[PDB]
């Protein structure tokens, strides 16, 4: 992914402080209640009917984690995305049945989630670099789809 | 909004359509698999190989649809209310595919009835598959 | 459409950024140019370093425009309608850039309201921003 | 982009039997009438008011023909779209001011067209294949944008 090196420091050392067993969750959360039709791909968590069902429900939270995670990772290898998710990408694609346009819903939500946690150090160049790391994260979960 | 020349634009065309609607409904629909294959992931449980009856049948559904919004055309919200009750809270599928079946409809149109796919008329079928997807997402949330 | 919950959040929403709106609006600018380039085409003539006085001067307009429609959520379509016919006859901003402008000012807002932008909350004004825009783009053909 | 040999093949021998004058002035043309907007990138070219004056205007045939030239080029470059259209995409960027979403739009029209001229042979697996190109093309057009 086009990254300048100043990019790449500040998106990495934002990273740094992340929580992300809060983060994968609010960002998670917040999809399915922000876009509740993307909803469709977890009716066997439960109860998803109101805000507050959604936000702290288990089942979304230990999810989050796991897409977070998975997430992380990417970062660790901004040069090599399509690789890094290749399998994930198969996955989501032929077993799971997932339209990719909810890959760039999420990472939308993600870089909002990300503000609210960091505020005014959530600057523009930083929201700026953070918007093309989910967009590349994006690309590489759709492009094993047929 | 849908102009007075537009409606008479589309049940122009749509009225030589005819009796092929079914089979032009299928026809955009493989067009739009091959075209654009991330709307497969929302048949996953249909056979889309070329001809399959899924499609074939699915086809119908989707031009009948189409046939009722044309002849109810002032009256669309409402004509197409169970509709968008199914697609808000069952099907859910993320609003961008509509334009892209909307596509393959205009091309599989202008491909079978080239007399009548003028400029004015390419613009007001444009204009009435937008009012149709509009409705038919209007209750996503 | 809004639901007498979507307009109660977005009224205290709106009330709680106050008269910060147009410094709100100048901030989302920013954001939207550096992070969508695309949209700085629309903008050739004005100075859009860090600052500018323009840009600062544009956002006020923003603001004021969202806080009249905020001001008037019943009636939006008619509040709206001088700014409609403006995009629609002069500016002629492409559909998809207003979907860019919307997530930047969510954004803005997220990082200057924590406590205020909650699921519901943000649910709210993705919604009031989607009928804004539906508005100003409704004039276009 | 990813063109398949028999992808690249009905391509090319579809665009051999293409009359680039009459094709031309009609993508232009129809993008003009269907998606009135884009006019604001032509008020020099004069008299817009009405579909038939749009089609009726030798400056928007003539432009027609010299833009699909340029389409044309990249057939017989598609290994390399972006270095070819690079040049035309400064261009677009830095002197004209055009929003490369437009791209897509052309794009779209000219498959219409297409379709138009050519009926039972543009079939599904043509379209297809014209599909990749045409994002190829408008990819490699916004390319250079800043
Ligand atoms: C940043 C983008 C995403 C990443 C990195 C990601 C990653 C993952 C991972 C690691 C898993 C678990 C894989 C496994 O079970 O073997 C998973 C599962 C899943 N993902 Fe995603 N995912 C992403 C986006 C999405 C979105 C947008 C959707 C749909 C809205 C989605 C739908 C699913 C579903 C349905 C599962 C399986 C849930 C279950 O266990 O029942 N994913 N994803
Ligand atoms: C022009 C807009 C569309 C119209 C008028 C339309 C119409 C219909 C109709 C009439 C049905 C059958 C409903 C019933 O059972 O009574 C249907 C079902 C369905 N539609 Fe569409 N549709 C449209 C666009 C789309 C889009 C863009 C997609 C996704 C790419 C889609 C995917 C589906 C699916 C998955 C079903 C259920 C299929 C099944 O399992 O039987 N539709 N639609
Ligand atoms: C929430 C959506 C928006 C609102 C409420 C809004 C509001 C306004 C207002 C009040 C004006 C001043 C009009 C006047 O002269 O009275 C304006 C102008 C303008 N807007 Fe926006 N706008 C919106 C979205 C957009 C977007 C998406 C773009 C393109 C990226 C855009 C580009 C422009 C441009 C180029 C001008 C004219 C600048 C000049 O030369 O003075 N607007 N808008
Ligand atoms: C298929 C993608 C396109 C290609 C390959 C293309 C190609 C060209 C070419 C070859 C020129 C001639 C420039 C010169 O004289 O050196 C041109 C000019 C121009 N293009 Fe494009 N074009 C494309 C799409 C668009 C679209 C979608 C727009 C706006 C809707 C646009 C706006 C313009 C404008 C305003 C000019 C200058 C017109 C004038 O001379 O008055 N282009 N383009």
């Amino acid at each position: 992914v086009h990254l300048t090196p100043e990019e790449k420091s500040a998106v990495t050392a934002l990273w740094g402080k992340v929580n992300v067993d809060e983060v994968g969750g609010e960002a998670l959360g917040r999809l399915l209640v922000v876009y509740p039709w993307t909803q469709r791909f977890f009716e066997s968590f439960g109860d998803l009917s109101t805000p507050d069902a959604v936000m702290g429900n288990p089942k979304v939270k230990a999810h989050g984690k796991k897409v977070l995670g998975a997430f992380s990772d990417g970062l660790a290898h901004l040069d090599n995305l399509k690789g890094t998710f290749a399998t994930l990408s198969e996955l989501h694609c032929d077993k799971l049945h997932v339209d990719p346009e909810n890959f760039r819903l999420l990472g939308n939500v993600l870089v909002c989630v990300l503000a609210h946690h960091f505020g005014k150090e959530f600057t523009p160049p930083v929201q700026a670099a953070y918007q093309k790391v989910v967009a590349g994260v994006a690309n590489a979960l759709a492009h094993k789809y047929h | 909004v849908l102009s007075p020349a537009d409606k008479t634009n589309v049940k122009a065309a749509w009225g030589k359509v005819g009796a092929h609607a079914g089979e032009y409904g299928a026809e955009a629909l493989e067009r739009m698999f091959l075209s654009f294959p991330t709307t497969k992931t929302y048949f996953p449980h249909f056979d889309l190989s070329h001809g399959s009856a899924q499609v074939k049948g699915h086809g119908k559904k989707v031009a009948d649809a189409l046939t009722n919004a044309v002849a109810h055309v002032d009256d669309m919200p409402n004509a197409l209310s169970a509709l968008s009750d199914l697609h808000a809270h069952k099907l859910r599928v993320d609003p961008v595919n509509f334009k892209l079946l909307s596509h393959c409809l205009l091309v599989t149109l202008a491909a079978h009835l080239p007399a009548e796919f003028t400029p004015a008329v390419h613009a007001s079928l444009d204009k009435f598959l937008a009012s149709v997807s509009t409705v038919l997402t209007s209750k996503y949330r």
